[PDB]
């Protein structure tokens, strides 16, 4: 099936804070694989899962030393952006990045990703032609024209195109499955409710429907041991239980399960 | 591995 | 600005009482990252509350899992209350069985 690899980093400030916190966590198919923590008190980047720990010690002294540049970057930059939001001294400023690849089940690349947030919003991102910037607000324009100028994007499109996918490739070969979902109904007197569970399944992607024709749900959520719960529920006149069935659509499944209250 | 960015914002 | 934290209480196996379990509090969807979560055991502070590494969502929103053993008598009550700078004062929810 496809793949992907993600770098999430955040820089925040806070009002006396000498220098701000720097956390720096990858992704390999949306599970955590390598973090760095400007906090801790040895701070680089840790593998996060066991076949990671395979990695000779240059890797882990050539990325933790990008992490420290990146760490100045986000630092510099965060100065920056006070300066373009005429943002006074006294405050909490967040910046976000997220980074990486997609691939098809050929192994090829599908989509680079290269976006960026300040304050938990938009703030410029690279499109997905690799070359073009989007960019909404006005203050963003400084970064665009900025990094337009400087021929930022065709060294992004380089990476994007050539590291992350050859060290995806790389990491997806050390780290050589779908949880199905087991689901269930409840019965609870609301006119009474039907409760469907859907238990014990990765990844997290699902749904549950109620019916004949096409209701109350909760967010998927982590059980907290990798795997992840979800439940929906009607309310539904007494003894017509039977009338009513629950479907559970996910990836791991040969075919939808179909279940109603028994 | 992890990207290092280019120019500042 | 702000996003107001989503809370949701709940056991990471279906409950049973006497019987050992996990305790989750999971809050989702709020900004900014500084949040403060506690877990209570009828009206009193949990010891050791476990903290997830928190994280953010693709729509840039910190998430973060709080979670502690613990075992489900049919009179204890448990909540999670949780402090973050969105909302004037802490907001607490309590733990249903069957939610």
């Amino acid at each position: 099936g496809p793949h992907s690899m993600r770098y999430f980093e955040t820089a925040v400030s806070r009002p006396g804070l000498e220098e701000p916190r720097y956390i720096s966590v990858g992704y390999v198919d949306n599970k955590e694989f390598v973090r760095f923590d400007s906090d801790a008190e040895n701070p680089r980047y840790e593998p996060r899962a066991p076949w990671m720990e395979q990695e000779g010690p240059e890797y882990w002294e050539r990325e933790t030393q990008k992490a420290k540049g990146q760490e100045q970057w986000f630092r510099v930059s965060l100065r920056n952006l006070l300066g373009y939001y005429n943002q006074s001294a006294g405050g909490s400023h967040t910046l976000q990045q997220m980074s990486g690849c997609d691939l098809g089940s050929d192994w090829r690349l599908l989509r680079g990703y290269l976006q960026f947030a300040y304050e938990g919003r938009d703030y410029i991102a690279l499109n997905e032609d690799l070359k073009t910037w989007t960019a909404a607000d006005m203050a963003a324009q400084i970064t665009r024209r900025k990094w337009e100028q400087s021929g930022a994007a065709e060294h992004y499109k380089a990476y994007l195109e050539g590291e992350c996918v050859e060290w995806l490739h790389r990491y997806l070969k050390n780290g050589n499955r779908t949880d199905s979902p087991k689901a269930h109904v409840t019965h609870h007197p609301r006119e009474v409710t039907l409760r469907c569970w859907a238990l014990g399944f990765y990844p997290a992607d699902i749904t549950l429907t109620w019916q004949g024709e096409e209701m109350e749900l909760v967010e998927t959520r982590p059980a907290g041991d990798g795997t992840f719960q979800k439940w929906a529920s009607v309310v539904v006149p007494l003894g017509k239980e039977q009338n009513y069935t629950c479907r559970v659509y996910h990836e791991g499944l040969p075919e939808p399960l179909t279940l109603r209250w028994e | 591995k992890a990207v290092a960015n280019f120019a500042t914002m | 600005i702000q996003k107001t934290p989503q809370i949701q209480v709940y056991s990471r196996h279906p409950p049973e009482n006497g019987k050992p379990n996990i305790l989750n509090c999971y809050v989702t969807q709020f900004h900014p990252p500084h949040i403060e979560i506690q877990m209570l055991k009828n009206g009193k502070k949990i010891p050791k509350v476990e903290m997830s590494d928190m994280s953010f969502s693709k729509d840039w929103s910190f998430y973060i899992l709080a979670h502690t053993e613990f075992t489900p008598t049919e009179t204890d009550t448990y909540a999670c209350r949780v402090k973050h700078d969105s909302m004037a004062e802490p907001k607490t929810v309590y733990w249903d069985r069957d939610m």
